[PDB]
RNA sequence: GAAAAAAUUUUUUUUUAGAAUCUUUUUAUGAGUAGAAAAUCGUGGGGUUUGUGUUGAAGCGAAAUACGUGAGUUUUCGUGGA
RNA sequence: UCUUAACCCACUCGUCUUGAAACACGGACCAAGGAGUCUAGCAAAUGUGCAAGUGUAUAUGAUUCUUUAAACAUUUUACGCAUAAUUAAUGUAAUAUGUCCAUUGUAGAUUUGUGCCCCACUUUGCAUACAAUACCGGUAAGCAAAUGCUUUAUUGAGUACGAG
RNA sequence: UGUAGGAGACCGAUAGCAAACAAGUACCGUGAGGGAAAGAUGAAAUAGUACUCAGGAAUGAGCAAUUAAAUAGUACCUGAAAUCGUUAAGAUGGAACGGAUUAAGAGAGAAAACAAGUAAAGAGGGGAAUAUUCUCUUCUUUAUUAAAAGAAACAUCAGUGAUU
C-alpha cells in the first residue's frame, strides 16, 4: 500500500538557494537564453528590461 | 476565484448543478435581454416567465421569434409556440428549447416582476 | 522580465552593494565563479597560446 | 555596464541605471534545475489508500 | 566577465526550444531559431550562438530579412540590404532567399 | 548481518505503524498560533500582552 | 538472404518471431529474448527461430534513408516544414496520420512549391 | 526516484536479479543480530572485535552537565582575534591582547603547535595543560585561571 | 578462434570524460583537452586527468601548506587542482600566487590582502601556457577520515583500521576482543 | 574553400561538412547459465515547450515497396464520434 | 506482402535438477488483473553548496496569505555532527621557543637551469608507498616528597599545520 | 469517531470505501456471523419504433418510417480475443505449425524504380516597380528535344583464387 508517510518533501539548503535565485536572475539577464527559453521577444529593445 | 469559502472542484460544482432545489432552478433558468428592453431596464438577464416572446438564436429554429408556452424545471427546458414537431406516432409536441439559445423580446410585467424590475434599477 | 526601475535600484541594494539593516541579506554575498573568463576561443586564438 | 530605462509608453527612453552586481553571477544551469526539481517536490499533497 | 560564445553553446546544445528532432526519422535534428541560416543543431550555425548575423525568413505570408541589435526589413533590395549590413555565408544566403522567394 | 557495515540497531520492533504521525501542518499551524496571538493583542485596548520577566 | 539494391544493402528480412507464437495463441508475436534453462532458441540450436543481434544492423552510413534517398520527416503543420526547404534533396516529408483534410492539402500544397518529395500523397481524399 | 531503481533493470529474468538457484528466502540467517558467538561468529571477531561482555566501572547517573568542557589548541589561539588586530599587535611591542576563552565558548587549551616568538598574550580560561602553561609563559605571557 | 587476454579488448581504468554537468566544469575540460591534444607538454595532460577526478580524490589544501610547500622558489606560481581552504593556525603569508578551482571567502581576502595574486584556470592558461614556471601541487588525499576505515581488517592482527560504532564510550566494543583481560587482544 | 556536369565563350543544374559522449579514419576483436553493468525502448500522471481535433480525436480491425539489429516507432484504408 | 509447395533441417514450453524430448512436475483456451516496495536508521559510491566549520532546529518575522499545506526573511556562545585523543576511573592530554619557522629518510609527480624541440646531467622534492624519529593517554620497569620524575620498554579505533 | 466545510502531481468501474446502481441490500448460516453482483442510447425520446404485408403467436419483411447516425432499437457507447457461422481460395497416404532457400499462385503498390526544360493556350495563384506595367510560379492540356538511373552483355584493370 502507499502510506501516509512517504518522504513527501526535502529540505533544500540555503545557501543553494540563494545561488539559485542569485543565478536564475543573472541567466534572464542574458538575451541568447531568454530567446532560447522560447520568448517571442526579437522586438524587444533590451533583455534587462 | 480569490474566496475560499465557496468550492471551485469540478465534481462538486456538477452535483450542485443536477441535484438543485426548485428555487434554484427557477433562478438558473435565466435568459439574455433584448436590446431594447435592455436599455429600458438597465438590466443584463431575467429570469423567464409564461407569457413572454422569445426570439430563438442558436440551435435548427434560429429564425423563430414566439410565444412561451410551458416552462419545464424538471429537464430544463422551455417550450415555445410554433416550434411544434410531429413524434412517431403521428403525435404533435413542442421542441425543447434551453434557455441560452433564446432572446428574451416583450417581457409581462406582474407584481412580483416588477419588485424584481424595481430592485434591479 | 519586466523590472520596476525602484525594484531595479533595490535590487542591488538587497545584495549588499550599500547595504542596508534588513533589506540586505546579512552575511551573504554572490558566489564566485569557478571560471573568470569563459570565452575559450579568444584564450584559443590569443597569440601567447 | 548601464542599462536603459524605459517610459510607460515605448517612444521614449529616460535615465540609465548602473547594472545590479547580481548579474554576474555564474549561470550555472545544472544547479538551478536540480534546486528546481527539489523545491518543487515540496509542494505536493499527500495519498495513501 | 560571465558569459559569452562556447558558454552559451554549452547551455544550449540540449535544453532549446526551437530545437525540433525527429523521432520517426531518426536522423534529423533541426534548430529553429529565426536567425539559423541553415537549420543544423550546431553552434556553426546557432542564431543563439552567433555574436552578429543575418537571416532570411518567412513570416505571415511575406519573406523577412533580418539581420543581428535586430532588424527587419521587406531580390534586388536583399541583395542591396546584405551587401551593406552584412559581414561562403552571404553567397549561400542569397542561394537560400531565391529557393525561399518561390514560396507563396 | 554482513561484512564491513555497522552493528544494526532500529528500535521500530514493538508495533510502530500504529504509532506514526507525519506534520504536515507546520506552516499552518504557525499561521493559526500567529493570528490568535495578533487577535487578543488587537483585542486587549491597544496594550502590550507579554508580561515582564 | 542478403536484400541489395543499389547503395541500399540491407542484410535481413522476415521480421523476427517470438519463440513458441506459431503454436500457442497467447504468445504475441513481436520479439521476446527466450530465458529458459534450456530451450532451443537461446541455446542457438540447428534451424530454429534464428535469435537476432546486432551485427546485422545496417550500414552506418546509410543507416535509416528510405528507398527514396531522402530521410522520413512527419509533418503536422505548415510552420514545421520551415527547415526542411534546405534539405529538399535529402529528406522527405511524410503528413502524420492526425491531419485532418484542409490542413492537408495546405501541406501538400506549400511542399510541392518547395521542391520535397510527399510520401503519403494520395491520403484522404 | 522509482525509474532508475535495479529492477527495472532486470526486469524479466525469473530471480528478479536475485539468484536463480538458491533462491531468496525470507530471514535467511535468522533475524538481526542473532548469530553472534555462534554461526555468524567468525563475522562478529572479523568487524567489531571488542563488541562482547562488560567492562569497568558502573556509573549510576551520568548528569552531563558536571564533566562538559570544548577544548582548544594554543596553535588556534591567535586566530580568534580577527586580522587586522593581530597586524597591529604584531607592531606595537607595548600592549599584548588578553583573549578570555570563555567568550567563544572553549573551557580547556591545550599544547598543539608554535605561538609567534615574543609577542606576549594574556590567557584567561577555566583550565590548562602542563605543555600549555610553559609554552605561554616561554613566549612571555600569563595564564589567568577564571570561573 | 584464438586466445588473448580479455579476448583482445584492451582494459584501460578510472575515469573516461567528466561526469559533471556544471558547465564552466564543462568548458574547462575542453580548453584543457584541446591544449593536452596540441602541446605535447606533460602539464596538459596532467592537469586535464586531474580535472576530470571526482570529488573525493581532489582534497581542499590549506594556506599553510601552500606556503609551506612554495618557499624555497617564492617567485612563481603554484597551481593546485582543488579548493584552498583557510586556516587560523597560519599567522601570516607572503604573497603567494596561487590557481586553484575555488577560494573560500576568507582565503581570497587574505591573499589579496597580502598582495598575492588568485588565479582561475582560464587565467592560468592564457597567462601560462606550457605550465612554464609553474608548481603543480595538490593536498593530503589519503588524510580522508572514511579510508581509516579501509585496509587490512579491523581486529585482523596489528591492523590499524578504525571500527564503526555506534559510540566510542567504554560499554561499546572495547571487552571481549580487543585486551588481554576478555578473550584475544586486537 | 569551388568541384563537376548540362546547355547555347555566356547561361542552367547538382552539392559546398566543423554537433567534442561529435566527425573523419585505422586496426584488433565478437561463446555464455548463475551474476554484474551500460545503452536503449514502452505505459499512468507532472512541470516546461509547440502542436493535432468534427473537412472527425482517442480507441479499435485489416494492412503497409515504411524505418529500426531489436524492443518498437511510423503510416494507408476501414471502423469510431470525442 | 501473403499462399501453398519443394530440398534440407527441426522433440512440449516453463521448471527444479550432476543430468529433461522424457515413463519428472505445472500448463484445455482466452481476456483483463497479478509479484524486490515504502519508512526508519547506517554505509560506501558519486553528484552538488559551503569550508574549521557546517546544518537554521523548534520557532519567530513578513502589505506572505487562489496557487501559498510554498516561497521569502532571522539585531555584532541554542542544539547536532565536526574541530583531539586516551584510560575502568579521580581524570590527564600532542616537538618547543631555540624561529610565521611548518621532525628525518629512500623512491617519487611538477618546476628551474646547463651543455622553440628529444636527451643526459643538474635543480626543486607534491601525492603516495615504505620506513625512521619525536611526543600524548593507558600499562610496565627504574626511582620516588610532587606541577610526580626517567636516556628505557610497551599499548591505543593516538599525533606530528587540519577536512568536515 | 460523528457531522460540516475545503483539497489533491490520488483511483477510474476486475480500480478506488466491501459498497458510483433500491449495499450492509439480495443471498447463505440453528447461531455467533458470513455477505455479493450489477454505471454509460441519443443533442433531443415533449424523437423510444407509426403504417402495410406474411404470421395462431413470437416475430420477420417492406415500395412504408424517427434520427446527422438505428450494423445507436432499449441485450441500447466503443465493441478486442477465445469460440463459432457464410462464401471464396488453397491444402489433404499414421500429428500440426515451424527454420534456412528458392517456386508457383493470389493480392497490393510508384514515394528511386525514365524524360529537366522550351513552345503553343487554357485555368489559377503570388511578389515587385511607379490601377497597370514588370517578374516569379502551380495545375491542366497539345508536341518537343534533354538527360540521368538501375539491370544486363562483353571488354579492360586491380585483388583474391582454381586450372594446363
Amino acid at each position: 500500500p502507499t502510506k501516509i508517510w512517504r518522504r513527501w518533501g526535502r529540505k533544500v539548503n540555503l545557501k543553494e538557494k540563494r545561488y539559485a535565485v542569485c543565478s536564475s536572475i543573472a541567466a534572464s539577464g542574458v538575451t541568447s537564453l531568454v530567446l532560447a527559453r522560447g520568448h517571442r521577444i526579437s522586438h524587444l529593445k533590451e533583455v534587462p528590461l | 476565484k480569490f474566496n475560499k469559502q465557496k468550492s471551485s472542484s469540478r465534481r462538486k460544482m456538477r452535483k450542485a448543478h443536477f441535484t438543485a432545489p426548485a428555487g434554484l432552478r427557477r433562478k438558473i433558468m435565466s435568459s439574455k435581454l433584448s436590446k431594447e428592453l435592455r436599455l429600458k431596464y438597465k438590466t443584463r438577464s431575467l429570469p423567464v416567465r409564461k407569457d413572454d416572446e422569445v426570439l430563438i438564436c442558436r440551435g435548427h429554429n434560429h429564425g423563430r421569434e414566439g410565444k412561451v408556452v410551458k416552462i419545464n424545471r424538471k429537464r430544463y427546458k422551455i417550450y415555445v409556440e410554433r416550434v411544434t414537431r410531429e413524434k412517431v406516432n403521428g403525435e404533435s409536441t413542442f421542441i425543447g428549447i434551453h434557455p441560452s439559445n433564446v432572446v428574451l423580446t416583450k417581457l409581462k410585467v406582474d407584481k412580483n416582476r416588477k419588485k424584481i424590475l424595481d430592485r434591479k434599477a | 522580465c519586466i523590472w520596476s526601475e525602484s525594484a531595479f535600484k533595490k535590487l542591488d541594494v538587497i545584495y549588499g552593494k550599500i547595504h542596508e539593516k534588513k533589506v540586505t541579506k546579512k552575511n551573504y554575498i554572490l558566489p564566485k565563479s569557478i571560471v573568470h573568463n569563459p570565452d575559450i576561443y579568444r584564450i584559443i586564438h590569443s597569440d601567447k597560446v | 555596464p548601464v542599462a536603459n530605462v524605459y517610459s510607460t509608453n515605448g517612444k521614449n527612453v529616460v535615465g540609465e541605471v548602473e547594472i545590479p552586481v547580481v548579474f554576474q553571477t555564474p549561470i550555472r544551469n545544472d544547479l538551478i534545475q536540480s534546486v528546481y526539481t527539489n523545491m518543487s517536490k515540496n509542494r505536493r499533497h499527500p495519498y495513501a489508500v | 566577465s560571465n558569459v559569452s560564445n562556447a558558454l552559451v553553446w554549452e547551455l544550449t546544445r540540449k535544453s532549446n526550444c526551437f530545437i525540433k528532432k525527429n523521432k520517426a526519422g531518426k536522423k534529423g535534428v533541426f534548430l529553429c531559431d529565426p536567425l539559423n541560416v541553415n537549420y543544423k543543431n550546431t553552434p556553426s550555425s546557432s542564431g543563439l550562438v552567433k555574436s552578429n548575423s543575418t537571416n532570411v525568413t518567412l513570416k505571415d505570408g511575406k519573406v523577412v530579412f533580418s539581420v543581428k541589435v535586430n532588424q527587419h526589413f521587406k531580390m534586388k533590395n536583399v541583395e542591396k540590404l546584405l551587401q551593406q549590413h552584412g559581414s561562403k555565408n552571404k553567397e549561400k544566403l542569397l542561394k537560400k532567399y531565391k529557393r525561399l522567394s518561390k514560396l507563396y | 548481518v554482513a561484512h564491513n557495515n555497522v552493528l544494526p540497531n532500529v528500535h521500530l520492533h514493538k508495533w510502530w505503524q500504529h504509532r506514526v504521525r507525519v506534520n504536515f501542518s507546520k506552516n499552518i499551524k504557525k499561521k493559526k498560533r500567529r493570528l490568535l496571538r495578533e487577535k487578543r493583542r488587537k483585542a486587549n485596548g491597544g496594550t502590550p500582552i507579554e508580561k515582564l520577566h | 538472404a542478403v536484400k541489395k539494391v543499389g547503395k541500399i544493402i540491407k542484410k535481413r528480412t522476415k521480421k523476427f518471431t517470438r519463440f513458441q507464437s506459431n503454436r500457442f495463441m497467447r504468445v504475441k508475436p513481436a520479439w521476446r529474448k527466450p530465458r529458459g534453462i534450456d530451450c532451443r532458441v537461446r541455446r542457438r540450436y540447428k534451424g530454429t527461430n534464428l535469435m537476432p543481434s546486432i551485427g546485422y544492423g545496417s550500414n552506418k552510413k546509410t543507416k535509416f534513408l528510405l528507398p527514396n534517398n531522402k530521410y522520413k520527416y512527419v509533418v503536422k503543420n505548415v510552420k514545421e516544414m520551415e527547415p526542411l526547404i534546405m534539405n529538399h534533396t535529402k529528406y522527405c516529408v511524410q503528413i502524420a496520420h492526425n491531419v485532418s483534410s484542409k490542413k492537408r492539402k495546405q501541406i501538400i500544397e506549400r511542399a510541392k512549391q518547395m521542391n520535397v518529395s510527399v510520401i503519403n500523397a494520395k491520403a484522404r481524399l | 526516484a522509482t525509474r532508475f531503481k535495479k529492477n527495472r533493470k532486470k526486469r524479466g529474468h525469473v530471480s528478479a536479479g536475485h539468484g536463480r538457484v538458491g533462491k531468496h528466502r525470507k530471514h535467511p540467517g535468522g533475524r538481526g543480530k542473532a548469530g553472534g558467538l555462534h554461526h555468524m561468529r567468525i563475522n562478529f571477531d572479523k568487524y567489531h572485535p571488542g563488541y562482547f561482555g562488560k567492562v569497568g566501572m558502573r556509573h549510576l547517573n551520568l548528569l552531563k552537565n558536571r564533566t562538559y568542557c570544548p577544548t582548544i589548541n594554543v596553535d588556534k589561539l591567535w586566530g580568534l582575534l580577527p586580522e587586522e588586530k593581530k597586524k597591529e599587535f604584531s607592531e606595537n611591542k607595548d600592549i599584548a591582547p588578553v583573549i578570555d576563552v570563555t567568550r567563544k565558548g572553549y573551557f580547556k587549551v591545550l599544547g598543539n603547535g608554535k605561538l609567534k616568538h615574543n609577542q606576549p598574550i594574556v590567557v584567561k580560561a577555566r583550565y590548562f595543560s602542563s605543555v600549555a602553561e610553559k609554552k605561554i609563559k616561554a613566549v612571555g605571557g600569563q595564564c589567568i585561571l577564571v570561573a | 578462434g584464438i586466445a588473448l587476454k580479455n579476448v583482445g579488448r584492451i582494459k584501460k581504468h578510472g575515469r573516461k570524460h567528466l561526469v559533471s554537468k556544471n558547465p564552466y566544469l564543462r568548458l574547462l575540460v575542453k580548453l584543457y583537452n584541446f591544449l593536452a591534444r596540441r602541446t605535447n607538454a606533460n602539464f596538459n595532460k596532467i592537469i586535464a586527468k586531474r580535472l576530470i577526478m571526482p570529488k573525493r580524490y581532489r582534497p581542499p589544501l590549506s594556506l599553510s601548506k601552500l606556503q609551506y610547500h612554495m618557499a624555497n622558489h617564492p617567485n612563481d606560481i603554484a597551481v593546485v587542482v582543488g579548493s584552498i581552504t583557510d586556516d587560523k593556525r597560519l599567522f601570516s603569508l607572503k604573497q603567494l600566487k596561487v590557481c586553484a578551482l575555488r577560494f573560500t571567502e576568507t582565503a581570497r581576502k587574505r591573499i589579496e590582502d597580502a598582495g598575492g595574486e588568485c588565479l582561475t584556470f582560464d587565467q592560468l592558461a592564457l597567462k601560462y601556457p606550457t605550465g612554464k614556471k609553474c608548481v603543480l601541487l595538490r593536498g593530503p588525499t589519503k588524510a580522508r577520515t572514511a579510508e581509516k576505515h579501509f585496509g587490512k581488517a579491523p581486529g585482523k592482527p596489528k591492523s590499524k583500521a578504525r571500527p564503526y560504532v555506534r559510540s566510542k564510550g567504554r560499554k561499546f566494543e572495547k571487552a571481549r576482543g580487543r585486551r588481554k583481560s576478555r578473550a584475544y587482544k586486537k
